[PDB]
């Protein structure tokens, strides 16, 4: 009994017996251990890497975000475009495009004007999807810092630094999303999978 | 991340231990020494 | 073309510009980063991860 107890305790008290409060080597060794633990825990929840799998919950960032990319399709279909106002504006467009001439073939600019109006609507669900994902990431960072409780002032700083970074990346992520929609308005490519010939 | 954390000033206060750990390691040292003495006495009794 | 090239140099020379022959803080963070690099690289070579 006593032999077993010494073996269990020995691996740790080997270090405690040499403690000196003025020991930069210990502080820096502790720093590298906490940072390596956080980066392993963080990757585990997002990427799924490692052999420690949580079989009770959903993984957090990994599968909450994976589902944000499958709630988002729902946001893109709640548009409710009024058919009657389309058919009116199509009619007025054709007549105004022909103008002073009677017209001989269906115009193209009518097709381009209608699409541009609907494409401009997508901006709303796209800026929601970004805010949803930012919120989920901040959550997973706050779970990962629960393991640094024995070090106050290091759980605060690591939260602040990783949190600030994720927020500042919001601006650049939204600009690219906006730009990818302007690209869609700029040119109407009808040689794609479309009603060719019709 | 590691370079950012290290670069902050007052490294002696960033990594300060909580009072609970000072108690935990002090107790484990007393437990460790006490176990050795007890195992010494048993060895000197079996004889 | 010049601006593209200068971007590949700034990330590194920001450490050199403040170089001193005797800087314990510089050495300490150089040790830690190199220890972390080795452990990650080694595990990657045998485990097959990443």
């Amino acid at each position: 009994k006593l032999q077993s107890q010494l073996l269990s305790i020995e691996k740790e008290v080997e270090e405690y017996k040499n403690f000196r409060p003025d020991d930069p080597a210990r502080k820096t060794k502790a720093l590298l251990q906490m940072v390596q633990q956080f980066a392993v825990d963080f990757e585990k929840r997002i990427e799924g890497s490692g052999d420690q799998i949580d079989t009770y919950e959903l993984s957090g960032g990994a599968r909450i975000n994976r589902i944000f990319h499958e709630r988002f399709p729902f946001e893109l279909v709640k548009m409710e475009f009024d058919e009657k106002e389309l058919r009116r504006e199509i009619s007025y467009a054709i007549k105004n495009i022909h103008g002073i001439r009677t017209g001989l073939f269906t115009p193209d600019m009518a097709f381009e004007t209608i699409v541009k109006k609907q494409v401009k609507k997508i901006r709303e669900p796209c800026l929601k999807c970004v805010d949803m994902v930012i919120s989920e990431l901040i959550s997973t960072v706050r779970q990962c810092t629960k393991k640094l409780q024995q070090y106050p002032r290091l759980r605060e700083e690591m939260e602040r630094i990783v949190t600030t970074h994720i927020r500042e990346r919001e601006g650049r992520t939204k600009e690219q999303v906006m730009l990818l929609i302007d690209i869609e308005l700029a040119y109407m490519n009808t040689n794609h999978e479309d009603f060719i010939g019709f | 991340l590691l370079a950012n954390l290290y670069s902050c000033g007052d490294q002696n206060t960033l990594m300060e231990e909580s009072a609970e750990q000072a108690q935990r390691r002090d107790e484990m040292l007393r437990m460790y020494h006490a176990l050795k003495e007890a195992l010494s006495i048993i060895g000197n009794i079996n004889t």
